[PDB]
């Protein structure tokens, strides 16, 4: 991602030093500069999937509006869990569900 | 190109970038601003979503220059210059800018937190992580009955009566005679206004 | 905000007023107070647990 | 490869130009009309396959029947610019040639675009008329489309007879713009009238007339 | 000598003052390509006053890219005529066409143009006192008469001719006329003006006038794609490409000084001032700073460089130091000694930093050209540079003599800067003063400014032949009279030492010989005047007439409204003099009946007409009138906006204002609105407009 | 200065008097200077 | 809803393979439609590289600004367009000549990698990446977002003179570009139809515009099954096309002058 200035508490930007032929991170709110350990500068991928479970909470068990299933939990072998579809509202989001057990307080898929 | 976020405030002629008003409220460093907006450093997508706003809001550095910048566009006259344009901008930030959260000094932290919450909510809606708000939702709507309407009308009529009695006192002091305060006030104002508004249905003077 | 990644924000009449750690007992107590008549019955108490 | 596609499109444009010349009352030999793609490639493309735009330039004369019908049909010359972006020496040579051998109408075909200098210079070839066409627009002969009925240019006597029969002024007829693709194809001029024979679902055949603006 | 980099600086700093000037092509109405009649409305905004600088028009060496090359002066005159009709067609004034020709200017400007003519040296035939100017005056007179008599739209046009005999610098005559109009209380403050000039200094001259409705017409320097190919092959292109110097309408640019005034109002409003900030006074101080950075009068300061943004350096210096002042640096033509002393002291503190920075910049530039492709050794970066400079320039080892000479430098420089400021704001204050040195002093020398005294001697304009021989070098003796030639080039002359064939060249650490230092001995007025007056008695009558200065000429049309009144007074009542004040045309001055003018005579073209150049028929004097012209008496004119001044519509919209602080369009010319003030705050108009 | 409806009312009452004064002597133009409660000049306006 | 109806040739319309080939050849495909990942890296050495996965590749290629623009495609979408990555690299080179040096990996590489260098430069690199993503077109007629296959039933007389139903294939394409579609080989240029009669006039002519507008109004009227006599619609279209250009159905005397 990106780092903050150590004393400016400001935004760091990449730049090059040609006397050493290297990439560093510098702040022009200050004069400090630090060694960048990654030549990566920018990322962009057109296919995205993250955002499936989204903001699950340990208090989701006491939600009364969620339907309650009878699926067998993987590791604790309980027969009581809730289920809900993906929280991402992208147009091509899959309808596969996530099951959260009310005993061990964790989520699992339907695979 | 840049996906900038701007704020429309009362008594200005055009929008203002969010970083500018954040500096104006009194938070200079970028790290504190990001901590106010973002709540999880792993959410790099939301972090880079507002990165154009961070880079465009650089010519403004401290609180004073931000106040000058916001007062420059604060409509009004020209030639006020910094020494009182900053005061006018501070007044605009204090009152008429989120009046419901607070109206007194020492509570600007609450205003900054609420502004950060609003920006975060907007970013979550834009990042497709939450549905846009339904304006048809009856739970986010209110019904004004006779109470609030009569209260507003009475407030208007009472401020009118207060101004009239102030003028009458100012005029009577010049003559310097013992006013009885019974012939001083004109009760016909409030009665006539309420009667007219209820009779014709046109709410207002 | 760094340490309070699990805290629940509290809004009164539309303005953010603070945060809490455990909201279950808080909402239970508030609902009990409203039902007992200590609080006005028309006061709306809402717990949106998703966020 | 792309060279084959380019040569095919050029041959299609040449065929469309020949069709337009034939439809404009000029005489074109059957062999010239039936020039296949392979023959065109052999006679135009070189060893490396590049085309020679100067070779497709040709002279056409009106048929005696068309000359009898239209007395104003003179000699026609067609030239294709070698350069993709046309140099103005090309139509400078065009204009001086038209002046020196006295051709009635000359049609210039460009590849991509023409500078406005040449565009406003070419009207100064009076009394000869110069018409320009883009090579891309000549790939498909629009006159063969199902939705396009046939257009026949009316002679002066036929136009006068029509006006007398319908008791009309020149401005009361339905109009067609000079920049209309069919009008450009037929080389219409202001005041000329085209007859259109159209399929009709209530009478089988229907006749209409449109006067160029 | 003048820098278009100043125009470059304005473009890169204030780009919104540029407009591309709509070229006046023939108007196509209903298919008729009507040639643009002078009465037709201007698509570039109407103009009231148009002042012409003939130095920018009739001066071939200023434009040597093409080949005018007139073998006969007839071709020169006709080409100048055609250029004048072109420029007045594209400008289309309505009230006054002030045709101004260079004359005899004060002594310092004489030194400046003496250097200019010495380095320049028929191209050299353009100089007052020569027969070329003698024919030029008559040709311009006839052209003005012909245009007034022939053109139906020139009924209300009055042409004021200041021939080469009339003393005064070119733009200085316009400045004097503007001040004379200002001195009349009946003057119109909203009279828009425009000067056709090539020098960038005219910008500040507009700011000198303190008339916001002022604009400058210039050639579009940025857009010449010059070619010098064969004359026949331009037939290929008709629209996109033409002969850019002979067959293509040359584009122009317009510099509007009211937008620049709004700018200088913006960035010069420094915060925290002990005294109220005045935009008028601040603009005057900015013009003062621009003059200090370099001008045709004063020499080059060894610390300020135009292309090194020394103007920006001094603007910043003024920004820091103005809060500590109690008043402005200067006021209405006169200097405030303590304020300029403090600013020069601040620049003196910055002098060492500036010199060091210049040293590293020079070393870095030299390193850059390394990869890209009178003994000097002063070593300005090394300490003691001032002493070594004074030893090299003056060859005097006495520190007391150096200190006294430096004090005299400071006093003379202050006197000269005050002289230039008074010269541009109050007319000529002295015709004899000149700067008595070849170089400018350091700002560290400017101490105890209040002690120094200021004095001037007005004097009289120099004789045209004396000035000619003082300005013509030995290589251009053809224009110089043969009588004074023995006083100029003969080795037996008593003043032969004034004109050495070879002179020292001082590079002064420059880069191009264009801005070099032409080290030449200063002219001794006494013996020079004695020598020229010794042989003045041998001149012919024609030479003596060409050596005599004269008064202004005014030429007026027969159909003009003021013509019958002038007739009824001068030629009927016998009055020798008449007073104008304001009239319908905006002219004001003293009118003298001209006896040499013949009412029943016929005026003939002094140029042999050439076929194909719109043959000029002879026109009798019955169809126009000519009078001798004078201005109002000289007065002390303040530097402040007049009452009733209506501002224009603001071009900036909240973008340039923010950018400057934080690192067609013809409606912005005239007086937008009718009120001289603008609504704001809690006024009636302001409250109505806001809500 | 003007900040409310009563401010326009008072200002036009004063404007009537001043216009009458100028109309008596034939003054073609009128000029006002605006002052606040601190007697500070705020705006200058001109009328016919 | 812009749309084009494309009729194939006689032998193509009865075959699905050639029709699919034509549909693939006509569908617009740009750089963004195939690119998956875009990256900016610090690559100072010209001969070698910092990225490990591109080590042998440069040894396969060689045997400046240090900022390097890296492009990675999606293999399935890459092959689905029936292109080659080599000609993609050739197009990327030829659009900007040799000012932007470009190199490409092997076709059998597990990752399709394109590396670009130019001969502060972050902003210009970002704008060049945006220009590549938004302008570089690989295959297809511009303006055609999607193409759908449609089976059409047409009545054709038999050898005995008897009308029989026959099923053929045609294309329905989103977006309108009539001239380019008609110029495509394998497409019946004499029967191509569009529902945007403005560009029909701009391409075909006024009479074809009248016919197309009548067809559109008839479709609108008869979608629900209602019947309207032909003469009324013919009069309407003749009024709308009488002046030689389309005329939309949309909005002196002294006594009236004084009455106003
Ligand atoms: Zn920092
Ligand atoms: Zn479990």
């Amino acid at each position: 991602s990106f780092r903050f200035c150590l004393e400016c508490n400001n935004m760091l930007y990449p730049k090059e030093d040609k006397e050493n032929q290297r990439l560093l991170y510098s702040c022009r709110n200050c004069d400090y500069t630090e060694l960048a350990e990654d030549p990566k500068v920018y990322r962009h991928e057109l296919i995205t999937n993250i955002g499936e479970t989204a903001g699950i909470v340990d208090d989701i068990g006491q939600d009364p509006t969620l339907p309650r299933s009878d699926k067998e939990c993987p590791e604790c072998h309980s027969r009581d869990c809730v289920f809900f579809q993906s929280q991402q509202r992208r147009k091509d989001t899959n309808m596969t569900l996530f099951y959260v057990c009310l005993n061990c307080k964790k989520t699992f898929r339907d695979e | 190109t840049g996906r900038t976020i701007k704020a429309t405030l009362p008594y200005v002629k055009q929008d203002i970038p969010i970083v500018i008003v954040f500096r104006a409220l009194g938070v200079v460093p970028d790290g504190e601003i990001l901590q106010h907006i973002c709540y999880d450093e792993n959410d790099w997508q939301m972090l880079e979503m507002l990165k154009p706003c961070i880079e465009e809001g650089f010519v403004i550095q401290d609180k004073e220059v931000a106040l000058d910048f916001i007062g420059r566009r604060g409509s009004a006259a020209l030639g006020i210059r910094r020494e009182k344009r900053i005061q006018y901008a501070k007044d605009i930030l204090q009152k008429e800018l989120l009046p419901h959260i607070t109206q007194e000094e020492g509570f600007e932290t609450r205003k900054t937190f609420f502004l950060g919450y609003m920006v975060n909510r907007l970013l979550l809606c834009a990042l497709e992580r939450k549905d846009q708000d339904d304006r048809d939702h009856f739970g986010k709507k209110r019904l004004d009955l006779a109470g609030p309407l009569l209260a507003n009308l009475f407030r208007i009529l009472f401020r009118k009566l207060t101004r009239e009695i102030y003028r009458y006192m100012q005029r009577c002091i010049e003559t310097d005679r013992d006013f009885n305060l019974n012939l001083a006030v004109k009760s016909t104002t409030i009665t006539s206004g309420l009667k007219y508004s209820l009779a014709t249905g046109n709410w207002g003077e | 905000p760094a340490q309070h990644t699990k805290s629940t924000r509290i809004f009164v009449n539309g303005v953010w007023t603070g945060i809490h750690r455990d909201p279950s007992m808080l909402v239970s107590t508030m609902r009990d107070l409203r039902r007992s008549g200590a609080i006005s019955p028309e006061v709306s108490i809402i717990r949106d647990i998703r966020e | 490869e792309d060279n084959n596609r380019i040569i095919s499109r050029l041959w299609r444009s040449f065929r469309t130009v020949k069709e337009m010349a034939a439809d404009r009352g000029y005489f074109i030999s059957q062999e010239e009309m039936d020039q296949s793609l392979e023959e065109f490639r052999s006679k135009i493309c070189d060893s490396m396959g590049n085309p020679q735009r100067k070779l497709m330039s040709f002279l056409a004369n009106p048929t005696p029947e068309a000359l009898e019908k239209y007395s104003d049909l003179g000699t026609l010359w067609v030239e294709f610019c070698d350069e993709p972006s046309v140099g103005i020496k090309t139509m400078r040579n065009f204009c001086l040639r038209i002046q020196e051998k006295n051709f009635s109408t000359g049609i210039f075909i460009y590849q991509n675009n023409i500078t406005p200098s040449a565009n406003k210079m070419i009207p100064t070839v009076s009394p000869a008329i110069i018409e320009t066409f883009q090579e891309s627009d000549l790939v498909v002969n629009i006159t063969h489309h199902e939705l396009v009925p046939k257009h026949i240019r009316l002679s002066d006597g036929e136009k006068s007879q029509l006006l007398q029969r319908y008791k009309l002024k020149e401005s009361q007829l339905p109009r067609i713009q000079r920049e209309d693709p069919v009008a450009r194809y037929l080389g219409l001029k202001r005041g000329q009238v085209v007859k259109i024979i159209r399929r009709s679902e209530t009478s089988g055949r229907y006749a209409s007339y449109r006067i160029c603006l | 000598m003048g820098v278009p980099a100043l125009f470059r600086w304005l473009s890169r700093k204030y780009p919104k003052i540029i407009s591309p000037v709509i070229q006046d092509e023939d108007v196509d109405i209903d298919g008729e390509s009507r040639p643009t009649r002078y009465e037709d409305p201007n698509p570039n905004g109407e103009l009231d006053n148009l002042y012409l600088d003939m130095n920018g028009i009739v001066h071939p060496c200023s434009h040597p890219e093409h080949k005018p090359v007139p073998e006969t002066e007839d071709e020169m005159m006709l080409d100048v005529f055609a250029y004048t009709e072109n420029v007045i067609m594209m400008a289309r004034p309505r009230k006054v066409i002030y045709i101004a020709v260079d004359g005899v200017a004060p002594r310092a400007k004489m030194n400046q143009q003496r250097s200019r003519r010495f380095r320049s040296a028929d191209s050299n035939a353009i100089t007052p006192g020569t027969p070329f100017m003698h024919r030029l005056a008559d040709s311009l007179r006839y052209w003005a008469a012909y245009k007034l008599t022939t053109d139906p739209g020139w009924s209300g046009i009055e042409v004021i001719i200041s021939d080469a005999s009339v003393p005064g610098q070119g733009q200085h005559k316009i400045m004097s006329y503007v001040r004379s109009l200002r001195s009349s209380p009946k003057h119109d403050p909203n009279t828009t003006h425009c000067i056709y000039g090539l020098n960038a200094n005219l910008i500040f001259l507009g700011l000198a006038t303190h008339e916001p409705h002022f604009k400058i017409l210039r050639e579009d320097v940025f857009a010449q794609d010059k070619k010098s190919y064969s004359l026949q092959d331009q037939l290929r292109m008709t629209d996109i490409e033409r002969q850019e110097l002979k067959d293509k309408k040359t584009p122009f640019l317009w510099l509007h000084l009211n937008i620049l005034r709004e700018y200088l109002q913006i960035e010069l409003n420094v915060p925290g001032l002990s005294f109220p900030f005045d935009l008028e006074k601040s603009i005057d101080d900015w013009v003062f700073i621009c003059f200090f950075c370099g001008n045709n009068f004063l020499p080059h300061l060894p610390s300020l460089d135009v292309r090194d943004n020394s103007i920006t350096t001094l603007v910043t210096i003024w920004k820091q130091i103005l809060p500590t002042m109690k008043g402005y640096l200067t006021t209405d033509g006169y200097l405030n000694l303590p304020a300029v002393e403090r600013l020069l002291a601040e620049l003196a503190k910055k002098e060492d930093y500036i010199f060091r920075k210049r040293y590293e910049d020079e070393k870095r530039s030299l390193e850059n050209q390394k990869r890209r492709k009178k003994n000097e050794e002063i070593r300005l970066w090394e300490p003691g540079y001032r002493k070594r400079y004074y030893e090299t320039k003056f060859h005097t080892k006495d520190p007391q003599k150096v200190k006294k000479i430096a004090r005299n430098m400071v006093q003379k420089y202050i006197e000269g800067v005050s002289w230039v400021l008074l010269y541009y704001y109050q007319g000529c204050p002295s015709w004899n003063w000149y700067y008595p040195y070849h170089y400018a002093p350091f700002a560290a020398d400017f101490v105890n400014l209040s002690e120094l005294k200021i004095e001037f001697v007005e004097g009289t304009p120099f004789r045209p032949y004396e000035q000619l021989m003082s300005v013509l070098p030995a290589a251009s003796s053809h224009n110089l009279p043969d009588v004074f030639r023995s006083l100029m080039s003969d080795a037996n002359s008593e003043i032969i030492d004034f004109y050495p064939e070879e002179f020292p060249l001082d590079m002064n650490g420059k880069k191009v010989i264009w801005q070099a230092i032409p080290l030449l001995p200063f002219i001794d007025e006494n013996r020079l005047l004695k020598a020229v007056q010794s042989k003045y008695d041998q001149l012919t009558e024609d030479e003596k007439f060409r050596n005599t200065n004269r008064s202004e000429i005014l030429v007026l049309g027969r159909s003009h409204s003021h013509y019958p009144t002038l007739v009824k007074e001068l030629y009927e009542e016998g009055k020798d003099s008449y007073e104008f004040q304001v009239d319908s045309s905006g002219v004001s001055g003293v009118a003298i009946k001209l006896q040499s003018f013949d009412r029943s005579g016929v005026l003939r073209l002094p140029v042999k007409q050439l076929e194909g150049y719109r043959h000029y028929p002879d026109i009798s004097n019955r169809d126009f009138l000519m009078v001798e012209f004078k201005q109002l008496p000289k007065s002390h004119a303040k530097s402040m906006i007049l009452s009733g001044l209506i501002p224009h519509l603001r071009r900036l919209t909240q973008e340039d204002k923010d950018s400057i602080l934080y690192g067609d369009f013809k409606q912005y010319i005239g007086p937008h609105g009718k009120s001289q003030y603008l609504p704001r705050q809690g006024g009636y108009k302001a409250f109505i407009q806001i809500h | 200065t003007i900040n409310q409806y009563k401010d326009m009312i008072a200002f036009e009452k004063k404007l009537f008097r001043t216009w009458a004064q100028c109309f008596l002597l034939g003054i073609p133009k009128i000029i006002y200077g605006f002052r606040d409660d601190n007697c500070i000049l705020r705006t200058v306006e001109e009328f016919s | 809803t812009p749309a084009l109806t494309v009729y194939l040739d006689r032998e193509i319309a009865l075959d699905i393979e050639k029709a699919k080939v034509i549909q693939s050849s006509i569908e617009y495909t740009t750089l963004k439609n195939v690119t998956s990942a875009t990256e900016i890296y610090y690559d100072p050495d010209p001969t070698s590289t910092v990225i490990e996965e591109d080590f042998d590749t440069v040894e396969a290629y060689f045997s400046q600004s240090p900022w390097l623009l890296r492009l990675e495609l999606d293999r399935a979408r890459m092959l689905d367009k029936q292109l080659t990555m080599n000609q993609v690299a050739d197009k990327i080179s030829e659009v900007f000549s040799d000012d932007l040096f470009v190199m490409w990996s092997e076709d059998n590489a597990d990752k399709l990698i394109i590396r670009c260098r130019v001969i502060e430069e972050d902003q210009m690199l970002k704008r060049i990446e945006a220009h590549m993503l938004d302008l570089i077109a690989l295959r297809g007629i511009p303006g055609i977002s999607k193409v759908y296959m449609v089976k059409h039933k047409v009545s054709v007389p038999d050898e005995s003179g008897e009308y029989k139903n026959e099923e053929l294939w045609a294309l329905e394409t989103d977006g309108i570009n009539l001239a380019e579609v008609m110029a495509v080989p394998g497409v019946d240029s004499s029967r191509t139809y569009s529902n945007s009669f403005v560009e029909i006039l701009s391409v075909l002519g006024i009479e074809a515009t009248r016919s197309s507008l009548y067809k559109e109004i008839l479709n609108v009227i008869a979608f629900d099954g209602s019947y309207v006599n032909y003469r009324h619609m013919a009069l309407l279209v003749d009024v709308m096309t009488s002046r030689g250009y389309l005329m939309a159905i949309t909005r002196t005397g002294a006594l009236m002058r004084c009455s106003f």
